[PDB]
Formats: C-alpha cells, structure tokens, sequence
C-alpha cells in the first residue's frame, strides 16, 4: 500500500473550474496507473478514468468527458484532475488510486472533498457547555462544545491539543440554511474536573479561525 | 457496462460469527486466456478511503488478515469473514475490474451486534457566550447505547415543541459497538427566556420508562 | 557536481556509443546470458555510462573511492567507485547489477544462483523471459527491444516496489 497525498478542500462558485492534486512518495509514478473515483454524499463509488504517466494514456467513462481532464507531470512525480463547469451534483469526494497491469485499485489517496455552492465563507461560533448549575455530584462528568453557524466545512475539534482521547464523541454536522452546526463531548471522572484544565480547540481553515475554549463551571 | 448488484445491502453480526455478503455482475468476469475472475472487493471504514481486501476474485492483499476470503467464479461472488471483528464494521463493495469503465456494486454496510446499552443523557442549558450574542441553544448527548433505535422529544414547560430541533448521530464504535446521539433545540433569548423548564425526553427499548433529564433557569 | 563515469571509444567498431541517440540507435542486424559472477569492485577505467543495479527498482551508483565518500570528477583517478557488492534486498542493498564496458558490449552481475525471484534473484531477470525495464535497459540488452512492457507490483522485506517488466511473449 503506497501513499498518496491528495489536495485540500476545495469549495468552488456553480459555474467555476478547479484542479485537484495527488501526489505520490515512496515509488515511481511511470510504473503506475493512476485513477480517479468518486463518491457524493452517502453514494457509492464511481470511476473516472485513469492516466498512464510513462506515455500520456488517458481512459475515462463517457459520462465525464467534457467535465474532467486528467493529467499526469512524472516531474513532480504528480497527477491532478481538472474539474470544469461545476455544478451541485459534482458535490462529492474525490480519490486517486495507483493500480498495475490488472486495474486493481491497490492502493488510495486520503480524498479530496468539493463543495459547490454560492453560499458565503463564514466564521464559527465556539460556545462551551459546562454541566447544569443545580446538579449532582457523580462518578464521572460529561462537558461539550458548541460549533455553530460556519461554512463550508471542514472545521477541526480536539480536546486538550488531542491529548484527551478516549470518552470522545464529536457529533458529524449538520447543515441548516447554508450553516453548519457541530458539537463535540467529553467524559472525564469527577475527579479530574474542573480540577484539571479542559479546553476546547476549534479551527475553520475557511476562515482562519482558530479558537480555544475552556470550559469553566456556572453561577 | 457491466451492472454490479451486491446483496443485502445490510447486515448485522455479533462478533466472532461467519457473515457472507453476495456480489453478482451482469457479464461474466471469467477471463478465457487467464482463468481468473477479474473481481474486486473494497472495504471503507466511516470517514475513510477504501482499502483493497482481495483482488482476482480469490486472491487476498498483502497485510489483509486471512479471516477475510474472497470466493466466486463468472458471474456470483461472494465475501466472507471467517469471525468478524468488533472493527470489520465497514461498507464493502465490489468492483470489476475487467472492462471500461470499471463499475462497482451498491456496498454491504456490515454492523456489529452487541448486547443491549442504555443511553448516558447529559444535558446542556447555553452559555453565556451564546445569550450575549441573541441566542440560546439547548444541547443533549445520548451516549453508548445499543441498539442505534432511539427518539427524542423536546418539552418546554412540560409541552412538546418540534421546530428548532437538530440531530445528529456517530458512526457504530470500532472498538464497544455503541452508539452516539446529539440533539440540539435553537431559540431567540426572548424565547429562552419566556420559558423555565427545558425537559430533554428519550425513549429507548432498554426502559420501558422514557429517560427525562431537565433543569430550571434557577 | 555530477559524479558519472563514461570512459568510451569502441576499438572494435560495435558502433555502441552511437547508441546514445536514438531516433538511429535502433540497429541489431545480429541477436542471433543471465549466468553471471558475483559483484566485486570494478574502476571507472572499466566502465563506459551509467551503472545500473537492481534492487526490484533500478538503482544508479555513484562514484566513490575505497571507502564510501564519492569522487565527482567522472571517474578517472583509479577510482574504485563501484561498490556493487551486497547479499540480497531482504538482507543487503540489491540482488543484481548491469552496467556497460567499454567493450561495446558488456556482462551482468549477480548473487549467488541455484514469488520465487526473491529466493532465487540475481540480476535483472525475474523469470528467464522477463527483466526490469531501465532507461538504459535497450542499451545494455538490445535484443529485448520486442519485448511488451506491463507494471507490476512486487512486495520485498515490508515495502512494495512498482515495476515495469518486458517478456517475450
Ligand atoms: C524485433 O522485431 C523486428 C521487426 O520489426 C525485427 O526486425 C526484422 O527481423 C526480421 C527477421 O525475420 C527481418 O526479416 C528477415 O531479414 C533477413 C536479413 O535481412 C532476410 O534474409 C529474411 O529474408 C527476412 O526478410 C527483417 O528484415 C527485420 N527488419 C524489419 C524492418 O522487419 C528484429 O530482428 C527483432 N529483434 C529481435 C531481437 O527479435
Ligand atoms: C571489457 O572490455 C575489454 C576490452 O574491450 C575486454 O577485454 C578482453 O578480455 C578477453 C579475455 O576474455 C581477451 O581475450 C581480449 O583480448 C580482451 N580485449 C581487449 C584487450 O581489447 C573484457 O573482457 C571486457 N569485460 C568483460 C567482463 O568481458
Ligand atoms: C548527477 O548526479 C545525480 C545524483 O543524484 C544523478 O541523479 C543525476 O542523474 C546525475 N546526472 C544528471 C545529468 O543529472
Ligand atoms: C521469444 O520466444 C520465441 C518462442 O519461444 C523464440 O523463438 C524467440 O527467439 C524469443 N526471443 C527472445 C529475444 O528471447
């Protein structure tokens, strides 16, 4: 299983064009095929065509002719994926995968998620969610946080710069009006809080936002 | 193109059981010079890239545990996991890879059964932060329970309110096969604050009882 | 600095280093092997171009002198600069070697004789109608020009190695 590191999330204007990268390390990309499949949202998979880089080979399905163009640069030891004339049911995640003489897909690329869409760039809010006022002492507590009102995604959640692990359940978002809404929990024993530090770190590349959030108890 | 039904589209299995899922082409796969079936199978854990678990219909990648086995030939195929894991639990799909363009199957989401959990409940009144801003969110996690079943009814002041309401719900545990559930009720702060109960309601065949949490704005 | 030994002039009239450019170099009017001796030490003296040597994938060596430390200046000061000698890919650097003589024909090298290739490995020949394809791999083997050439994929001490092989088929 060879690696393959891909492009970053891309969100692209109805109507606008985007390229998309995968580069390879670890072997040669001339003794390779390249792919590219796809996946839109709780869909299966879908191929697109694959690129011979030792001579320039292209194959694709006819269904995506004229909306993708593949490439291949041995320089850069990169193959890419140009997307043109996007419209919302090219919303989905994109792979690359090497392959040899069988067309077997071996080995796949992290993905590449395209948002199409009009809708704004928009910063979160980070709110934290201590436990009720009025409440019990218990054997363990239960903090969250609140991520609301962003675009597009993704936005990253940890807790404790990733060193809280373990009784994690960060919520997948949802979309609203244009708006994603996240949240995230955490389960420590009470003897750990609000006697240790808990904080909540959130980042929206999009926006370049990055907010850190300690949950302190109410009053 | 060829045309890949995979059945069933779900399935279900305790952990150290034998599953099969079917995999059937349109055309048969069978090459005449080779006598290789050009089938593939794929397993995509949640928020992940799929993996290659066998390849030629029978032959199993390098690093993929031998519980895993492809087996078919022409045009049924099916895979098989000797005893699965409380990590198999994945979408598997079949692929062809005998002729353009390359088509692949539906996908089996294999699930993992487990003995019965009540769901932890944790309910979050909003910060301060959000009631300065104008708005007021209620939040309610349903933690680790089984089976993935579950409802949830909002009452304000003892009444049941429907608009506002947003879910969420975790992909199955890897590692103790529960599952995890978010519900967030959105108000303004006037309407936050015309009220005074907030009861989170959830209903669970683990009691026959539903599970109430609550506060007061006190 | 480039370190790369050529030390060529065909006393015998070969018309190899005529070879290096192509569009012309494709000339074989007589084809009409494998079994080597294991790598020593060669000189630059000995070598004309590059010197290919086989891990799965192709490797170049570079010049160097009697220790490890290269000599970037084209092999020429009784440079002992190849260093092709090594046990196998699982254990040591390569299976295998191939560079051009002055000559204007050249030998191959390889590990001790007796998948199966990497028991059996010496040089570039996976299977005794199949070698490694390498830039030079027409130049050093010229009468496997016929050959088709397909990727393949080959595991070896916990990497995977991308090839393309050529076969007489
Ligand atoms: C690789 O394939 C090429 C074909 O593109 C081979 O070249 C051709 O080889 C044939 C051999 O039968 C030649 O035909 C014969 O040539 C002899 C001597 O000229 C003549 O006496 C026979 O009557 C017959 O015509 C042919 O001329 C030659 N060239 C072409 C353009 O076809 C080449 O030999 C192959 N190389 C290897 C290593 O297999
Ligand atoms: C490299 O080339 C040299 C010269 O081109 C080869 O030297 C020949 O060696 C044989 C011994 O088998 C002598 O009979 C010839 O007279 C030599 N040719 C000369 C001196 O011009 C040498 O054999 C080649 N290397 C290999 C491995 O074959
Ligand atoms: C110069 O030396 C480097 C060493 O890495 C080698 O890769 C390269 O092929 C040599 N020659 C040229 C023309 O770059
Ligand atoms: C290729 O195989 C054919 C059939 O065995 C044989 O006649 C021919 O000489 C072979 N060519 C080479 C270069 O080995």
């Amino acid at each position: 299983e060879v690696q393959l590191q891909q492009s970053g999330a891309e969100l692209v204007k109805p109507g606008a064009s985007v390229k998309l990268s995968c580069t390879a390390s670890g072997f040669n990309i001339k003794d390779t095929y390249i792919h590219w499949v796809n996946q839109r949202p709780e869909q299966g998979l879908e191929w697109i065509g694959r690129i011979d880089p030792a001579n320039g080979h292209t194959q694709y399905d006819p269904k995506f002719q004229g909306k993708a163009t593949i490439t291949a640069d041995t320089s850069s030891n990169t193959a890419y994926l140009q997307l043109s004339s996007l419209t919302s049911e090219d919303t989905a995640v994109y792979y690359c995968a090497t392959s040899d003489y069988s067309y077997a897909l071996d080995s796949w690329g992290q993905g590449t998620s395209v948002t199409v869409s009009s809708a704004k760039t928009t910063a979160p809010s980070v709110y934290p969610l201590a436990p009720v006022c009025g409440d019990t002492t218990g054997s363990s507590v239960t903090l969250g946080c609140l991520v609301k009102g962003y675009f597009p995604e993704p936005v990253t959640l940890t807790w404790n710069s990733g060193s809280l692990s373990s009784g994690v359940h960060t919520f997948p978002a949802v979309l609203q009006s244009d708006l994603y809404t996240l949240s995230s929990s955490v389960t420590v024993t009470s003897s750990t809080w609000p006697s240790q530090s808990i904080t909540c770190n959130v980042a929206h590349p999009a926006s370049s936002t990055k907010v850190d959030k300690k949950i302190e108890p109410r009053g | 193109d060829i045309v890949m039904t995979q059945s069933p589209s779900s399935l279900a299995m305790s952990v150290g059981q034998k599953v099969t899922m079917s995999c059937k082409s349109s055309q048969s796969l069978l090459n005449s010079n080779n006598q290789k079936n050009y089938l593939a199978w794929y397993q995509q854990k949640p928020g992940q890239s799929p993996k290659l678990l066998v390849y030629f219909a029978s032959t199993r990648e390098s690093g993929v545990p031998d519980r895993f086995i492809g087996s078919g030939s022409g045009t049924d195929f099916t895979l098989t996991i000797s005893s699965v894991q409380a990590e198999d639990l994945a979408d598997y799909f079949c692929q062809q890879h005998y002729s353009t363009p390359y088509t692949f199957g539906g996908g089996t989401k294999l699930e993992i059964r487990r003995a019965d959990a009540a769901p932890t409940v944790s309910i979050f009144p909003p910060s301060s932060e959000q009631l300065t801003s104008g708005g007021a969110s209620v939040v309610c996690f349903l933690n680790n329970f089984y089976p993935k079943d579950i409802n949830v009814k909002w009452k304000i002041d003892g009444s049941e309110r429907q608009n506002g309401v947003l879910n969420s719900w975790t992909d199955q545990d890897s590692k103790d096969s529960t599952y995890s559930m978010s519900s967030t009720l959105t108000l303004t702060k006037d309407e936050y604050e015309r009220h005074n109960s907030y009861t989170c309601e959830a209903t669970h065949k683990t009691s026959t009882s539903p599970i109430v949490k609550s506060f007061n704005r006190n | 600095i480039n370190r790369t030994a050529l030390n060529c002039n065909d006393s015998l009239h070969t018309g190899f280093i005529a070879s290096l450019f192509y569009t012309h170099s494709f000339n074989s009017s007589g084809c009409p092997h494998y079994p080597p001796r294991q790598c020593g030490v060669v000189s630059a003296k000995t070598v004309c171009g590059p010197v290919y040597c086989f891990t799965p994938s192709p490797v170049v060596v570079g010049t160097t002198d009697r220790l490890g430390a290269p000599t970037y200046t084209w092999g020429e000061n009784e440079t002992d600069v190849f260093l092709l000698n090594s046990t196998r890919p699982p254990l040591g650097s390569w299976f295998g070697c191939t560079w051009m003589n002055s000559s204007g024909y050249t030998k191959t090298c390889g590990a001790p004789p007796c998948t199966t290739y990497l028991k059996c490995g010496s040089g570039p020949w996976l299977t005794p109608r199949c070698l490694i394809d390498y830039p030079y791999r027409l130049w050093h083997y010229p009468c496997t020009v016929n050959y088709t050439i397909f990727k393949i994929r080959m595991y070896v001490g916990g990497v995977e190695h991308r090839l393309t092989a050529a076969c007489n088929f």
